[PDB]
DNA sequence: GCATGCATGCATGCAT
DNA sequence: ATGCATGCATGCATGC
């Protein structure tokens, strides 16, 4: 579960 | 990390806008965007690129982001030459009659190429097309379709944009009975070949009818598949859960609701395409914000979820597309067995 | 001999452009070029040159090279014959309608025969044809098609080009009724007859339907097959390996990757079409230069390769074309037996 | 293998 | 819905 | 000044 980043 | 904490004191509209403008760079979109940009930078003779994505996949946002990034890249260069436009993108018009209209298509493409620096071009080379002198380009109704095509080709070759974006490209398939489906794409191939401008076609799986019409079209087209997050692989399920977690942490409420615990329901009502998930979450966030709810509940999500009858058709179309867009080692062996390749 | 070593200090754009400008004179290209040049030098009553080949076989490059060579050869006597133009090369337009539009074809043919110095051809037609105080030869839409054809034939007679090039000739096949194909090509046949100008028609295998419409038509035409390399023959495999070695030597990179060992994969995903291999290597080299990589890996080749479905489609089209284009001594013996005694 | 001249 | 060729009516420039 | 002749715009008629 990874807090992805903004595009 | 998550949403800024000061937004809680802000009104509902500001929080809603902040969530609307928020985007997530999930791995599938990252891969598709990287492939798309790598192809755009060096088309190398490819007249077409095809982006097949499911409904709710996110193709339109991808187009906006690549347009913005390419415009930012070309902005420093525009000082040297002011007549160059980096990217032009237009949406395909669904025809009112049975045949996709190429006259209106050409007209809209020419309108989208309007520039305030009209003096740099100063002429489109065709009678009936000129500037409105204030803010517009006016085309006469007596201008025939070949004349409009010639004017558009001249404008394209003068401006030489990096990529011509055609959104909702499946509207090209709206053609009468017969083999005119191949001609619908042959005309676009001829246009792109003369202007030497790479055409990007974005659409749903209905665009598969254009995939392999002819040998030349198949050669000079690049197929990019925007896969949804499948439920058959642990990596896709985990990426979906991570996206859900990010949306949970980034939606502006007093307390973050637990959505990963209901990941199965979210997948059921979205089929894995994170664009539909974002849209549904925006709907439920607005619903909660209208009553200043502290958290998102299951009833609130159910009140705005897509109907199961809708999702059945969504999944039927998605399966139909994905079956065609799949390939195995058996296909490679079949190709090489047909060929002289011993292996 | 390899690429110039000083390109390594040059930026990536210089290396990429250098690899773009590089060309390989592989034996099939050289043989087809020599045959085409010899046929152009003495038409001998032939009204058509049907040059057709596999998608990716490099037909347009041949047209460009022939145009450049003919212009260079004609320049010494062009210094004396001011009114003449050596080569006229236009591209066929895929029509948005069900049938080919000859009006646009004539307009673009006249536009191609454009000289900025008016004194060479002061008058082009009856009316509505002359230039609008500019180099561009603007044509009024009200000019009827037969008058446009008359003006084009008069211009062709006055200028007397050595050869008229019509690239992507398969677009002429867009028609409504089946037997209308004979009239469709007979129009061009009459144009060539009156104008006395040899026409060379280039396109993919879709123009193989243009081969044997009539006995007169077959007599007036000359066939030049742009053969692609087939693995069934060791000679073609050796030629393909040599071309791959040349491309390996000529790509600007810190170290030369061993592309020869992967000739199996290259053929598979190029079907022996040299143009497709060049485009693929150009894509991979652009990827490497963007990454600033020291060498090319098989992963890089796989990343920007052609899909297996596309290659299968092109292979099927190539197989159909080669079957339609195959000749055996049995057919010759059958023809002789029909004529009479056969040996 | 055979080296090929620029065309 | 549009394309494309043709016919007619009206506007205007010129010559007497 | 005015009558005539031609060029252009528009309808139309059929086809796609
Ligand atoms: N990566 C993303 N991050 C955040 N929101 C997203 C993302 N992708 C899509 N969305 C949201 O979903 C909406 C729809 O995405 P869009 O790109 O229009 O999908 P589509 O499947 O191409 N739509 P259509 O084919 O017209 O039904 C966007 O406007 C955003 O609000
Ligand atoms: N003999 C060659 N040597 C090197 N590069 C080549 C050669 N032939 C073709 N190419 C490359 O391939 C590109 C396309 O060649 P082209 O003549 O358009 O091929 P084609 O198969 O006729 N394509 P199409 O326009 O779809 O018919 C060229 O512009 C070159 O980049
Ligand atoms: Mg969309
Ligand atoms: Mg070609």
């Amino acid at each position: 579960l990874v807090v992805y980043e903004e595009f | 990390t998550g949403f800024p904490l000061e937004l809680l004191t802000r009104p509902a509209t500001e929080r809603l806008a902040y969530f609307e403008n928020y985007t997530v760079a999930h791995p599938r979109l990252k891969e598709v965007y990287e492939i798309l940009m790598r192809t755009i930078a060096e088309p190398a003779g490819a007249s077409f690129i095809f982006v097949y994505g499911a409904s709710g996949v996110g193709k339109t946002t991808l187009r906006l982001r690549v347009e913005q990034k390419l415009t930012e890249l070309a902005l420093p260069k525009l000082e040297s030459d002011r007549a160059r436009v980096p990217v032009v993108g237009i949406e395909a018009i669904a025809p009112e009659s049975r045949y996709f209209n190429w006259k209106e298509y050409y007209t809209r493409a020419l309108i989208t190429l309007e520039e305030p620096l009209i003096d740099h071009k100063f002429d489109y080379g065709v009678r009936g097309i000129s500037r409105d002198n204030f803010g517009k380009i006016n085309v006469e109704s007596k201008v025939v379709a070949p004349a409009l095509r010639r004017a558009l080709e001249n404008a394209l070759i003068h401006r030489h944009p990096d990529v011509f974006f055609v959104d909702e490209a499946q509207h090209f398939g709206k053609v009468a009975s017969g083999y005119k489906l191949q001609d619908q794409l042959d005309c676009l191939k001829s246009l792109a070949n003369m202007t030497g401008i790479l055409h990007c076609l974005l659409g749903t799986y209905e665009l598969l009818t254009f995939r392999n019409l002819s040998g030349q079209l198949s050669r000079r087209s690049v197929d990019i598949h925007f896969r949804r997050y499948c439920a058959d692989s642990p990596e896709d399920v985990q990426a979906f859960k991570s996206v859900l977690l990010t949306f949970q942490q980034h939606l502006p409420l007093a307390e973050t609701p637990n959505l990963v615990d209901h990941w199965e329901y979210f997948y059921e009502r979205t089929l894995g395409c994170i664009g539909t998930l974002k849209d549904w979450l925006k709907r439920v966030l607005s619903d909660a914000l209208d009553r200043e709810a502290t958290t998102i509940t299951l009833k609130d999500l159910q009140k705005r979820a897509l109907s199961v009858a809708q999702c059945q058709k969504m999944f039927k179309e998605i399966q139909e597309g994905e079956r065609q867009l799949s390939e195995t080692e058996a296909d490679v062996q079949n190709l090489r067995s047909a060929l002289g390749l011993g292996a």
